[PDB]
């Protein structure tokens, strides 16, 4: 009880609609949250 | 039939191995006769498939048969009960203790290594006039007057009043049959005499084994204190030649390397042996002397480098 | 009137789903699976060592392995497959299924396991560390006997990192000793009483007994021994009792933590037997009884393995050992009745359970000819006691895991595993093993004791050797289709999506969904037998359960 | 003894043994159906799967309720 | 009312407990799993852009045979944005159903897209690699909400 | 979040309700120390397998031991076990106030009996007997040492109840939490009357 | 709670019998008198299994028939509210690594390392007891 909701706005600046999504990573939209593969098969 | 049969016995050479030898046999056949009754047991109920005929009727499922389960828990109380019997029995036949025995053999079994002192030899139809000298025996009493303390300490030692590298256990011998890395120790043994086997560890606690014998007992640093009976008779050794020996218990890390040998020789080859060996002559002289291989058949002091692909 | 189910389920789910949980895992389940897929990996390093013994032992000479090498090997691979394979994997089957079947939510001190998990992980690994010192991992064996375990024998650092790593291995026993014991003792269902909860439950707690009566004194005298090799402690002087101090406490502890080893796998098999035969375990109470024996005789028969000592009370052991040896016939014979008239169908788990049965009885054999002093003298520290125990030891641990894994993988996993792939791994493993250790009793015989690193070409027994040396390598490509089974069928495989994937089961872990729920269920039946699960999918059987119950 | 010959017996009859038992169990029927050929009859039951892939909001069931299916198009085909 | 023909209980709760003979299993679907694998790949995540839960039935839907595959999309979770793929192999007869929701998105115009793929999957002989297509296809189609 | 999803007045509760069903915590802590008990039997061992190897004067000639300072550091072992079942009687009520007197006076007790012994290390080794000196240096030194290292992890606990007592509001959960704590303190001076009556008074 | 307290009743009465058995027939009969390892060790299994049957009596006095030792109890009869089951902690992984620190100091004899792994053992046991009792933050 001993708490209060937050509410975050944050500017967001790519789009992140490619790449990962929030499915995978639930705060996908909080930040770089993916790397491409091919850069770590090289 | 009996050989196959004895899941590779080495045949006995000693009353005491052949009765040990007859016990195993017997018990071989007992659980040989358990073990085919069980997997007949075991494969019947196997046969018991789920047949495709059978329709949805479950099996009576009964459980909880008092009758048979007392009768297969008494039943077998019977059979350790004999087979106890007979151990304890053959057991008896492990140290007779005689206190007169035939030829006494102190087995020294320092780290890695053997060593027999001859001890005493004193045959009943007279002759023999031998024994250990013993003079070797020296403590590492520290009952020093002052220890690092100015006075008032007078520390006797830490244990028993002596320090724990002491010896005064390790009996020694005049004649020594030491055995180095490079050539197998040889005792050598009068046939059909009883042999007393005093057995200490100079390092560490390690087996003294004939597998001829059919017997072994580990080679403790100090039995005597560890309450234990390093003394072992044999009563008697019918067939000659050489038997092989190796350290039964983890000796270290050359525990492999510690095989010897019992060159069991008859009563006058030994006393000739025993003559040439009192007179200064390596163990391989005095047995080449009785027209004997003088190292080890059974067994070569094999090769002290670390393996096949060490560079020589 | 039908449901919008996947087409498959979840393979592997979302990505970094499990990390955390492992990590900071509460629940007994996946404390149970870690601990079986952390002692399974430990059973391959295990393993690993002892191919690498035998191929140096198909040569009379040191083809690869110098002794101290081969040493290590062999004390290493003993120690890793008693203390870091079996103790731990008894208790992940605990954590596992236990609290499922006394119908419980979770264990009694549900962090209390996950550090004794954390404790034996941490703890293994710092045993095997003695490896990568320069002086290598304990030379001594498993046993570590007295003057060659001080510093002035054996002085490497692998002995004190061994000593050290096999006391905190023991710590994390004891914890799950006494989370088990709390856990069987207050958590459980509310008709679920003592008398009714399955034979596994029972095995456990009386081996957890067992573990708190024991490791407490492998503690002690591990910590005796440290103290005697980084004090010059004079603890275990040979000039004192030492060599026999040592031998009496560190035997003291074994011979009752190799019935800890035993006893958790006789009530898998005890599980197993009852759901494929479709009938109850014959003689639940004479089970249970006969495990308390068990327990008893065991930790007062320990001196048994001291006997060419020259130092123990001969009579006293070797009756104790018979008197011990009587309640495992008792239930080895429990174990065939049930068997007896019901419709076998041997899938994996009981192809595994009969393979227990059938080796175990060798091993059993082995062991009852060994418990005459007399006779072991003869075989005393040979192979031939290394084939028994290796007997009993693969029965009761290898085989009978293998049933517990193949049974309760759906009950774990929601998914089942490949039964042809099970049958290949089954037959290989039985093959291999009975090729490898069979021939080492008469290896044994003839003069060849435990702990050579090479011998003689002019000695004997190097055909049998090479023979077992096969066997040897056919129990390591048997090893291969097991763990492609698990890792084909954790994430794929054949979903089962109802409880009892083995129809006909019992024990009250099968009524609750096939991955059971965060707490283990949503329901739970009218406890009134030993078999809740079978009572509630078959209610028709109910009344059959209690009329051919007294015919036996 | 003939090093050659029994390091390539460890090293073959656990692999021959292996192909054998794989032969004879691994090349045995599975479980599993056979795949429904399109000439034969749909023997099956209805089968009706989802995606589960969008989030449901709350995850109880109660208080979902029934507003509609509100179709909302429709298309159809034969082969 | 009854359970399922044998072994089958109902619980003190709504949840049936049901169990299987050791040598059969519970799924019985007949595709290889490596297939029905790939099917849920494109329904699971060959969906996530769509945004629409997709689902597939390849049951029989006899009579007209768009009144039952309206009602079948009444089973599916979330039938205002759910894509429903209901064949009947019997007949030979595909339909495609769509919701309220997913209105807009381009659902209409991949709705003979996909008839058309799955079509023509089914007429060269695989029923569920036309599943497979179809769930593709309608997904690109449907651009998230 | 209107008042609560479960209603319990405290973030942690008693393991279970102990009016009619067992304490879980009591029935492991019991069962812990019925363990230890087995692994001082382990140093017992030690000890009496070192006494019977002894050449009829058990302590050496070196070693002296000093009842002066051994039986009051037992008498203050004894009387900080009745100080912790007091502060168990405050306990079991609401009492944290009472319970917290009794275990820091309990705490403080078991410091002097821990300060005793190590003076008592001190005076032996300074005269003689010690670990690598002796076997009965050796064998006493490390059952007492392992005592000690038990009265200490009891101190530990006792700070750390302390302290838990004062971050929380007294709970059932802490009463059971004090209440194991003090089963753990009788074992140890229970353990050091046997250590005590074996090394001072049987020798 | 009767069966429970019995189990430990039947384990303490065979290892009574078994140490006193021991004590006897080595004693006498023995080379050495008593073992002095056995004898112990049998003595106190007989004691840990006294004290683990004596609690265990005590509490089957003191608690009324429990639905978990009651035949015929229905399911709802042990419905309530179970007490508190410690969830998700990282304490335990990180009182393992202090002791596995410890354990290392103590094998390689580190005094430094004893010393830390000591240190470490004592924040992470402060860390698990504390979890569920560390009150909210006052700022
Ligand atoms: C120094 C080395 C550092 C160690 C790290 C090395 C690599 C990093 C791994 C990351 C750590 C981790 O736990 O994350 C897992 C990590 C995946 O990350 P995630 O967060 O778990 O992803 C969630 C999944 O998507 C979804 O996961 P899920 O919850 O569904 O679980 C699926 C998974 C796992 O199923 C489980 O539920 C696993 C639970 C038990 C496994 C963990 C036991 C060990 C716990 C101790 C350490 C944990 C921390 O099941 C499988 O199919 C696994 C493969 C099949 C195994 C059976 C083979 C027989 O795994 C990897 O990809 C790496 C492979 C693991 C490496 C270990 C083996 C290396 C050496 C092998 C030799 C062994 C013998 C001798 C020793
Ligand atoms: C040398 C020998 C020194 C021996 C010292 C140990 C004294 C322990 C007896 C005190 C009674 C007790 O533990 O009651 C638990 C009691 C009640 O816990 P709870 O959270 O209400 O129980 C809830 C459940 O745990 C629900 O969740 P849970 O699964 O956590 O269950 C609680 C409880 C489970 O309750 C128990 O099982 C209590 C006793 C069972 C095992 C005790 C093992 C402790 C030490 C083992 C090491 C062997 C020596 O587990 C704990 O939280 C206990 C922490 C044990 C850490 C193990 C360290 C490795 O916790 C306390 O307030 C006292 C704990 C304080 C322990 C401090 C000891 C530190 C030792 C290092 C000192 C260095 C001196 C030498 C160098
Ligand atoms: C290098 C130096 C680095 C910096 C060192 C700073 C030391 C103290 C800093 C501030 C002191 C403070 O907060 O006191 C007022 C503090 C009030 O502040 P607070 O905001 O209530 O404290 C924050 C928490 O809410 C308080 O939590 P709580 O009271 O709810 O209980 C949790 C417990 C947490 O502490 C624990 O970990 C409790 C368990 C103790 C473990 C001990 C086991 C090891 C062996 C002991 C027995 C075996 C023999 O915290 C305390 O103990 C609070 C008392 C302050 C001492 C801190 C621990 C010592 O406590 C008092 O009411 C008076 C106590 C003052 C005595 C402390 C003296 C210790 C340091 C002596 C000299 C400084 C170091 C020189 C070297
Ligand atoms: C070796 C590694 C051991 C060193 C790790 C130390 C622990 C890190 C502090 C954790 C801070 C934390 O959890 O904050 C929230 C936590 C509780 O907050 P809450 O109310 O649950 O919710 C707020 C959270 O944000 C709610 O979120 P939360 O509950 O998930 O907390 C998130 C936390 C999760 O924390 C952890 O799980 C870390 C602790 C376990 C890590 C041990 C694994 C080591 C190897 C695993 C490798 C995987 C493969 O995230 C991390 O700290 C991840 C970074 C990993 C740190 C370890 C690096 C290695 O705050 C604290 O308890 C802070 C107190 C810090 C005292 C630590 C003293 C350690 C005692 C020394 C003994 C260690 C033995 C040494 C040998
Ligand atoms: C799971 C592990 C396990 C199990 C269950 C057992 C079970 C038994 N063990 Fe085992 N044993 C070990 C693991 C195990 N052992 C290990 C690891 C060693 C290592 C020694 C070392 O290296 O130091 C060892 C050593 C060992 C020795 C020492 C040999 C030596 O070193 O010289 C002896 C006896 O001397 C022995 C005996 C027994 C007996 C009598 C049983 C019995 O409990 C079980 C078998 C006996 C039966 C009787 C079952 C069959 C019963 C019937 C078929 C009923 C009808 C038959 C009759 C009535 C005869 N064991
Ligand atoms: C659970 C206990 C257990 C198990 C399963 C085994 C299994 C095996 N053991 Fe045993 N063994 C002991 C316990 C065990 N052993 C003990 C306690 C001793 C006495 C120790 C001592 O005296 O100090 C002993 C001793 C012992 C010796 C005596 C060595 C000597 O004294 O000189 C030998 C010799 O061959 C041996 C062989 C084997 C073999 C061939 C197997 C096989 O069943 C093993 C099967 C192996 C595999 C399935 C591995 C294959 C896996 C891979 C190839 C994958 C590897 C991958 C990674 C590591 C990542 N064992
Ligand atoms: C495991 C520990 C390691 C292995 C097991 C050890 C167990 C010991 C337990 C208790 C004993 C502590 C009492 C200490 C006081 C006893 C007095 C004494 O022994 O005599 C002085 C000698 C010098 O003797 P000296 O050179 O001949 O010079 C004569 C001067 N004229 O100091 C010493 O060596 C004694 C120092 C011992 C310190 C031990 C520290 C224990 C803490 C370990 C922490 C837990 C580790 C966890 C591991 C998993
Ligand atoms: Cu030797």
């Amino acid at each position: 009880m001993s708490s209060t909701q937050d509410r975050s706005q944050l500017d967001p600046e790519v789009e992140r609609h490619t790449g990962v999504d929030v499915e995978d990573v639930p705060s996908a939209e909080w930040g770089w949250s993916h790397m491409p593969i091919g850069v770590m098969h090289i | 039939w009996s050989d196959a049969l004895a899941l590779g016995w080495p045949t006995g050479i000693t009353p005491e191995a052949k009765l040990n030898r007859e016990l195993w046999i017997g018990s071989v056949i007992a659980s040989f006769a358990v073990g085919a009754i069980v997997w007949g047991l075991i494969f019947w109920t196997s046969a018991f498939h789920r047949k495709k005929a059978t329709d949805t009727e479950l099996p009576r499922q009964f459980g909880y048969n008092m009758p048979l389960e007392l009768t297969l828990t008494v039943i077998p109380f019977l059979i350790i009960s004999v087979l106890f019997y007979f151990t304890v029995v053959v057991q008896e036949r492990m140290m007779h203790k005689d206190p007169n025995p035939e030829v006494v053999i102190d087995v020294t079994a320092f780290q890695w290594n053997w060593k027999f002192g001859y001890q005493k030899i004193a045959f009943a139809d007279g002759s023999f006039d031998y024994d250990g000298a013993d003079p070797e025996r020296k403590e590492a009493m520290t009952s020093r007057p002052e220890g690092k303390d100015e006075h008032g300490i007078e520390k006797v030692g830490p244990i028993r009043g002596m320090t724990p590298e002491d010896r005064t256990y390790l009996n020694f011998d005049k004649i020594e049959t030491l055995g180095t890395s490079s050539e197998i120790p040889v005792l050598v043994l009068p046939a059909g005499k009883r042999i007393e086997f005093v057995l200490n560890s100079a390092d560490v606690i390690h087996g003294f084994w004939v597998p001829e014998f059919l017997f072994k007992r580990d080679v403790l640093p100090e039995p005597k204190a560890n309450n234990s009976d390093n003394v072992f008779q044999v009563s008697e050794i019918q067939q000659t030649g050489a038997f092989v020996g190796r350290c039964t218990e983890m000796c270290g890390t050359f525990h492999a390397m510690m095989n010897f040998e019992v060159r069991v020789v008859e009563p006058n080859d030994f006393k000739a042996y025993i003559d040439q060996r009192n007179a200064g002559k390596t163990n391989a002289e005095a047995l080449a002397a009785i027209n004997q291989p003088p190292l080890a058949i059974t067994t070569e002091p094999f090769e002290s480098r670390r393996g096949e692909l060490v560079p020589q | 009137e039908l449901e919008a189910r996947r087409p498959f389920p979840e393979r592997m789910g979302p990505k970094g789903n499990l990390i955390y949980k492992l990590i900071t895992t509460t629940d007994h389940k996946l404390i149970g699976i870690m601990y079986c897929v952390v002692c399974f990996a430990f059973f391959l390093v295990g393993g690993l060592m002892a191919l690498f013994m035998r191929t140096e032992l198909a040569m009379p000479g040191l083809q690869f392995l110098s002794n101290e090498q081969f040493n290590q090997l062999f004390t290493m691979h003993g120690t890793v497959m008693l203390l870091f394979y079996a103790t731990p994997i008894v208790f992940g089957f605990a954590n596992l299924v236990l609290p499922l079947q006394i119908g419980a939510p979770d264990v009694a001190f549900p962090r209390l396991n996950a550090l004794s998990f954390w404790l034996f992980l941490f703890g293994a690994l710092i045993a095997i560390a003695g490896f990568i010192t320069p002086g290598g991992a304990a030379d001594f064996g498993w046993t570590a006997y007295s003057p060659l375990t001080d510093a002035i024998h054996s002085p490497g650092a692998g002995g004190d990192l061994w000593i050290m790593g096999l006391a905190v291995g023991g710590l994390g026993t004891i914890l799950g000793g006494v989370n088990m014991i709390t856990t069987v003792v207050c958590m459980r269902a509310p008709g679920m009483t003592m008398f009714r909860m399955p034979i596994f439950t029972w095995n456990i707690l009386v081996t957890s007994i067992l573990v708190l009566i024991a490791f407490p004194i492998l503690t002690a005298a591990l910590f005796g021994l440290a103290a005697d090799r980084h004090l010059g402690a004079h603890i275990y002087d040979p000039a004192n009792g030492g060599v026999l101090l040592w031998q009496h406490l560190f035997w003291f502890f074994g011979h009752p933590e190799v019935y800890i080893i035993a006893l958790p796998f006789f009530g898998i098999v005890s599980e197993i037997f009852p759901v494929f035969s479709r009938k109850p375990i014959f003689g639940y109470t004479t089970l249970i009884y006969a495990t308390l024996a068990i327990a008893a005789l065991s930790v007062a028969v320990w001196a048994h393995h001291m006997y060419a000592t020259g130092a123990v009370l001969l009579p006293f052991f070797s009756f104790m050992t018979f008197l011990i040896a009587v309640p495992t016939g008792i239930k080895f014979f429990n174990w065939i009745g049930t068997m007896w008239k019901g419709q076998l169908t041997f899938e994996t788990p009981m192809l595994f359970s009969v393979g227990f049965l059938i080796t175990f009885l060798l091993g059993g054999l082995s062991g009852v000819l060994l418990a005459s002093p007399p006779l072991d003298f003869h075989v005393t520290d040979s192979y031939f006691v290394i084939a028994h125990f290796h007997y009993v030891l693969f029965g009761t641990i290898v085989f009978a895991t293998y049933a517990g894994i193949y049974f309760w993988f759906p009950k774990m996993t929601g998914r089942l595993l490949d039964e042809r792939l099970g049958k290949l791994h089954f037959w290989l493993t039985f093959i291999g093993f009975h090729t490898t250790f069979l021939v080492q009793h008469w290896l044994g015989d003839e003069g060849m004791p435990r702990r050579y690193a090479d011998y003689l070409p002019t000695d004997g027994f190097t055909t049998l050797n090479v023979i077992s040396t096969v066997g040897a390598f056919i129990l390591g490509v048997s090893m291969l289709p097991f763990v492609w089974n698990v890792f084909k069928s954790w994430r794929y495989g054949e979903p089962v999506t109802v409880d009892d994937p083995w129809g006909y089961g019992n024990s009250l872990e099968w009524a609750t969904s096939c991955p059971p729920p965060r707490h283990n269920f949503t329901e739970l039946p009218r406890i009134r037998s030993e078999r809740p699960a079978f009572e509630l999918h078959y209610p028709h059987m109910v009344e059959r359960m209690r009329a051919e119950a007294h015919v036996g | 003894m003939s090093t050659a010959l029994t390091h390539g017996l460890i090293g073959g009859v656990p692999l021959v043994l292996f192909a054998v038992l794989a032969l004879i169990f691994l090349t045995r029927k599975g479980p599993h159906p056979d795949t429904y050929k399109m000439s034969d009859p749909w023997t099956h039951a209805p089968i009706l799967w989802a995606a589960e892939e969008p989030r449901e909001h709350g995850h109880g069931g109660h208080g979902h309720d029934s507003h509609g299916v509100v179709i909302g198009g429709g298309a159809s085909g034969k082969w | 009312e009854l359970d399922l023909p044998y072994g089958s209980a109902l619980t003190s709760s709504g949840r049936i407990s049901a169990v299987t003979e050791p040598g059969e299993l519970s799924v019985h679907y007949p595709f290889p799993t490596m297939d029905l694998v790939v099917l849920d790949d494109a329904l699971k995540y060959g969906s996530r852009a769509a945004k629409a839960r997709f689902a597939v039935y390849i049951g029989p839907l006899g009579a007209d045979t768009a009144a039952t595959a309206r009602e079948i999309l009444a089973n599916v979770p979330t039938p205002e944005n759910a894509v429903l793929l209901a064949v009947s192999p019997d007949q030979r007869a595909i339909e495609v159903v769509y919701g309220a929701d997913v209105k807009g998105r381009g659902i209409e115009s991949a709705a003979p897209l996909g008839v058309s793929a799955a079509a023509a999957s089914f007429k060269e002989g695989n029923l569920i690699d036309g599943l497979i297509s179809a769930v593709r296809v309608m997904s690109a189609g449907v651009s998230p909400a | 979040m209107t008042s609560a999803v479960g209603t319990s007045g405290t973030a942690i509760t008693s393991r279970v309700h102990s009016l009619n069903r067992p304490n879980m915590v009591s029935v492991g802590t019991i069962v812990w120390l019925s363990s230890e008990l087995m692994f001082f039997a382990g140093l017992f061992a030690m000890y009496f397998t070192a006494r019977a190897q002894a050449g009829g004067a058990w302590p050496p000639e070196p070693t002296e031991l000093n009842l002066a300072l051994a039986v009051p550091v037992t008498l203050v072992l004894i009387a900080s076990s009745f100080t912790c079942q007091m502060g168990v009687f405050a306990a079991e009520r609401g009492d944290v106030f009472g319970l917290r007197r009794w275990y820091v006076i309990t705490f403080l007790m078991g410091l002097f009996f821990v300060l005793g012994q190590g003076y008592e290390y001190i005076h032996l080794v300074e005269h003689g007997t010690t670990i690598p000196g002796s076997a009965y240096g050796s064998v006493f030194y490390l059952a007492t040492g392992f005592h000690g290292l038990h009265v200490i992890g009891g101190l530990v606990a006792f700070v750390l109840l302390l302290a838990r007592t004062k971050m929380s509001k007294f709970t059932p959960a802490q009463a059971t939490a004090a209440i194991v704590v003090s089963y753990y303190w009788h074992f140890v001076d229970i353990v050091w009357i046997a250590l005590f009556a074996t090394i001072y008074f049987v020798r | 709670m009767h069966i429970e307290a019995r189990l430990f009743e039947i384990l303490t009465a065979f290892f009574a019998l078994a140490a006193v058995v021991y004590a006897v027939l080595t004693a006498m009969f023995a080379t050495g008198g008593v073992e002095w390892a056995g004898t112990t060790a049998l003595v106190l299994t007989t004691g840990l299994t006294l004290i683990t049957g004596t609690f265990f009596r005590f509490v089957a006095r003191r608690l009324d028939t429990r639905p978990e030792d009651y035949e015929d109890a229905e399911i709802s009869d042990g419905a309530g509210e179970l007490g508190f089951f410690a969830p998700h902690s990282w304490w335990p992984i990180l009182i393992s690594l202090s002791f596995s620190t410890a354990a290392v100091g103590a094998a390689l004899w580190l005094p430094w390392l004893i010393a830390a792994g000591v240190a470490f053992v004592i924040t992470s046991v402060c860390g698990l007891v504390f979890e569920y009792y560390w009150g909210p933050e006052k700022h």
